[PDB]
């Protein structure tokens, strides 16, 4: 008899678990398997920390599992984030993501043994940067909130931006519910740069398209540059018409990353049990202080997973633990609704036949992004000079 | 009001002459009235932890958990700060696996702990290493989660003073993966400082550790320095750790385990009453488990303000604003040849004190021992003695930190005053050229009485 | 009359201001409460 | 420094690296027979 290994799972409703015990059975009978048999176990999102935990220890830990995935709680705000969850692994050294948009698992030290195969909001950065080859752009405004968001995409576009072509300008912080933010706006149009790019969440760009939009800094020559944060909810009345935003392919009803994980996770248990030793999880969470020893080299396998025929296109991971080649679509609001502009595949931008429409009633990009006078010249206090 | 403070103790040690204490009952001055609940525990897995912690909230509506262990994992610890995030109670850092700092925690956690945070230990290892005049140091630190404010604590902390320091190269090591690519050893190889400051945990240390042993790492010129986190437990002693490892602690031998579980208590229970007693107006005991959306409103954070400026029997028991003691009575400990932690110093606050052990550093191990004492007169032009500065107390350069042996002539009775100056001229620069190329260890004094030699009498 | 030479060889418009204390760079070297701190002048060209 | 190399007994005891691993030259000379140069080639084809 095939040797029962167990895979963890956290879904939210019934029918994503439905689509991955599907996915284990199929995964069961493509692949060729001689001597181990895959198991669905799967639980939902609780909306209390202890009783997952123990959820987990009761559910996931007492049957021996040995990848545990991950996606988001199905919950409209925010305020018991699942990240303490993936320390619970920590504990005892696998899970991967399916929707976690936060760049704070991007992280190594607090998330060690944790991947991921969405791209979050620093990879749209990137994207970001071909939009400053795409019309040649030098002077970037990046206006962020203060918290780890803000400081992570920071360090990200400073680490893009790190050869002798463009770099960055002023980087504006401020507190995430302050409603007063007009010094923001009188600093950043002051400065020679026009380029805004705005990164931050509802209320906040709320905050920046009144105070930006009751001092008239909509018309030519202003850029702004959002995600997908910016153009969504109550944040999307108040976007002028023409603002260049960003969409992910396939948001909700993911199955295909259900099912390609399901396929990734079990060539890496068919692949991973051709080599020697492979020690088995402990036995729920009574008595078990010992870590595991297969934690980083389970790791390295499903880093070292390559699929270039996939459902989701090719399954690819870095050298941090995320996913490259990212599928995003560059979208721009038109008459108060969202017209399909453009399209990221992962390499290159693609442009369908709609002609991209600017906030300042302009059709046309001009060459020079912004050009002037006026020089400030101070000097210091000497009698001999001065 | 009796309020329930419960003392979670971890480990093989007997309880029943640890529960038994007899500071209760007379000294209950306080309008409230605290009351101890020790509990014991031998596995040290999360879900006993959070089992205990969730029946013993619902079973007994506690105000102070004082969590205390013996093991050295840091991760259970992080463990205790997810505790606060169902809780945000003051947990109070004793002894074990919850003695370890971390640095960067959340703003809302009451995550507070007895030993200092890595800004002043740090700043006690570079006072030792300033006492002694080790200049050329390095730094090891892997991927523990404070490393940042370390290596820029260190850097900002030596670009301040005037002293001459020297800063070979903050090398990384990784633990995840086992040295099998020959590259832990490619980069402790370029290490040749006589002193290294270690930034890491125990079971890290013992590869570091064993790595180094095997690859000439632990004899003379290659002086490992951990702080309190590494060693964690005086107890646990293993065999690899090699003879020479400067560590640091707080009181340990001077107050024992019943004196710091009463210290918690008394600053639970003092921090818990100051706002009774001027505020006038507190709110209800703790909640069960999961019942966190109802009493989430409840909690008010001005205890913490409470919980930075702490007195109690007059001494400066306060903490600060990250979580860890302002000025904690650190004291210095250094590993022997029979293999237990010996107290060689005592750090009050701010002046150190180097009593239980003398000047002389080490004693005889393998590789030549001694040095070479060097006496000269304040001869102008040859040998100058300045004062040192008060606002320093350390010499700086090639200012030698030359000794005075002194006696207080009070009337009929002498003493035994030692002042230290720097000594510089011409002859401390040629025998510190040619003791640079000879490249041995001396010593520098003067004399206080005698002076020149001469004939008295017939002798 | 440097600054009036350079402004009369090129077409364009400027604004002369004295500075007042502050001539150093700024060594950050004062204990100011026990934290980090940034670089806010050495050079001494982009405050605003 | 003109060093001298062992082969009657193999790497076992960490001693061979760490006489090959004090070379910082751009030009090293090799004073052997060959079956001894097959293993200080793989010695050294591993140290770096
Ligand atoms: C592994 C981490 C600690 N680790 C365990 C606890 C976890 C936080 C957590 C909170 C609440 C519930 C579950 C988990 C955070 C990560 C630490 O030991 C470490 C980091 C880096 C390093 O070089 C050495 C040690």
């Amino acid at each position: 008899d095939p040797k029962i290994v167990n895979i963890g799972a956290v879904l939210s409703t019934k029918k994503h678990e439905q689509i991955f015990r599907e996915a284990v059975n199929q995964a069961n009978f493509f692949h060729f398997t001689r001597k181990i048999q895959l198991n669905a176990t799967s639980v939902t999102h609780r909306p209390n920390a202890i009783q997952m935990a123990l959820s987990v220890c009761e559910d996931l830990i007492s049957s021996q599992v040995y990848a545990i995935l991950v996606s988001h709680p199905p919950a409209p705000t925010d305020h018991l984030t699942p990240t303490p969850i993936s320390y619970t692994a920590g504990f005892y050294r696998p899970v991967i993501g399916l929707t976690t948009r936060m760049s704070i698992y991007s992280d190594k030290s607090i998330h060690l043994s944790f991947l991921r195969t969405v791209p979050p909001y620093s990879h749209q950065a990137l994207v970001w940067f071909e939009m400053m080859r795409l019309f040649n752009w030098n002077h970037v405004i990046l206006i962020v909130s203060d918290d780890h968001e803000g400081r992570a995409a920071q360090k990200k576009l400073e680490t893009l931006l790190e050869e002798k072509e463009s770099k960055a300008d002023k980087v504006l912080q401020f507190e995430p519910g302050t409603k007063n933010l007009t010094a923001l706006l009188l600093e950043a149009k002051e400065l020679e740069a026009r380029v805004i790019i705005l990164s931050a969440s509802e209320d906040d760009a709320t905050a920046v398209y009144k105070s930006a939009a009751m001092l008239d800094m909509t018309g030519a020559g202003y850029v702004w540059l959002v995600g997908e944060r910016e153009i969504s909810g109550s944040a999307l009345r108040y976007a002028p018409d023409g603002i260049i935003g960003l969409q992910l392919i396939n948001g909700k009803n993911e199955s295909a990353h259900i099912s390609d994980a399901v396929a990734v996770v079990a060539q890496a248990i068919h692949e991973l049990f051709e080599m020697e030793q492979i020690t088995d999880p402990p036995r729920g969470c009574v008595g078990n202080t010992n870590i595991w020893k297969t934690g980083p080299l389970f790791k390295r396998v499903l880093m070292s997973s390559k699929y270039p025929d996939g459902v989701t296109g090719r399954i690819e991971f870095n050298e941090d633990g995320d996913r490259k080649f990212a599928q995003y679509s560059i979208m721009n609001l038109q008459n108060r609704k969202l017209v399909q502009v453009g399209i990221f595949d992962g390499s290159y931008i693609i442009q369908n036949d709609r002609k991209i429409i600017w906030p300042g009633g302009e059709t046309e990009r001009p060459q020079g992004y912004q050009m002037s006078t006026r020089l400030k010249i101070v000097t210091i206090h000497q009698e001999p000079f001065v | 009001p009796n309020m329930d403070i419960a003392v979670i103790l971890v480990g093989t040690t007997e309880e029943v002459a640890i529960k038994d204490v007899h500071e209760k009952d007379d000294f209950h001055h306080l309008p409230v009235t605290p009351r101890v609940e020790l509990v014991t525990m031998q596995e040290s897995d999360p879900k006993s932890i959070i089992t205990r912690i969730c029946d013993l909230m619902s079973d007994k509506k506690v105000q102070g958990v004082v969590f205390g262990d013996d093991t050295d994992q840091e991760a259970i610890a992080q463990i205790l700060d997810f505790i606060s995030v169902q809780t945000l109670t003051p947990i109070l850092g004793i002894h074990g696996g919850s003695s370890m700092i971390m640095a960067d925690k959340e703003e809302a956690s009451m995550f507070f702990q007895f030993g200092p945070s890595i800004e002043q230990q740090a700043s006690v290892m570079l006072n030792i290493m300033e006492e002694y005049d080790w200049y050329i140091f390095s730094i090891v630190t892997t991927y523990f989660p404070g490393y940042q404010d370390f290596e820029n604590k260190v850097r900002s902390t030596i670009e301040n003073s005037f002293v001459g320091w020297e800063l070979e190269e903050v090398i990384h090591l990784d633990m995840s993966l086992d040295d099998i690519d020959s590259k832990i050893q490619n980069q402790l190889k370029k290490l040749q400082s006589p002193v290294i400051l270690l930034y890491c945990t125990k079971e890290e240390a013992t590869y570091i550790f064993e790595v180094a042993h095997s690859v000439g790492l632990t004899g003379y010129g290659f002086t490992w320095i951990v702080p309190s986190l590494v060693a964690g437990d005086t107890d646990t002693v293993p065999d690899e750790f090699p003879t020479g490892l400067i560590s640091v602690s707080y009181d340990e031998w001077d107050y024992d385990l019943p004196a710091r579980v009463r210290d918690g208590i008394a600053i639970i229970t003092t921090a818990a009453s100051t706002m009774l007693s001027e505020h006038n107006s507190i709110p209800q005991s703790k909640s069960s488990c999961n019942n966190i959306q109802e009493s989430r409103v409840y909690e008010a954070h001005m205890l913490k303000r409470y919980l930075i400026n702490v007195t109690f029997e007059g001494r400066d028991l306060s903490f600060s604003e990250d979580g860890y003691q302002m000025h904690p009575k650190l004291v210095i400990i250094l590993l022997n040849q029979e293999r237990k932690w010996e107290r060689v110093g005592k750090y009050k606050d701010r002046s150190l004190k180097m009593w239980p052990v003398f000047d002389l550093y080490p004693n005889s191990e393998e590789h030549k021992d001694e040095h070479l004492s060097i006496v000269t007169l304040e001869e102008a032009p040859f040998v100058i003695v300045e004062d040192v500065d008060p606002l320093s107390g350390t010499c700086m350069r090639n200012t030698v930190p030359c000794r005075k042996q002194i006696r207080p002539e009070n009337r009929t009775e002498e003493g035994g005053n030692y002042i230290k100056r720097c000594c510089k001229g011409f002859c401390i620069d040629i025998l510190k050229k040619i003791a640079k190329t000879v490249k041995f260890t001396y010593d520098l004094y003067l004399v206080t009485n005698g002076k020149h030699g001469k004939k008295i009498n017939g002798v | 009359d440097l600054l009036i030479k350079l402004a009369r060889e090129m077409d364009f418009t400027y604004e002369v201001h004295l500075v007042a204390d502050g001539k150093f760079g700024t060594q950050e070297r004062v204990n100011n409460s026990n934290a980090a701190a940034w670089n806010g002048m050495m050079g001494e060209l982009l405050s605003g």
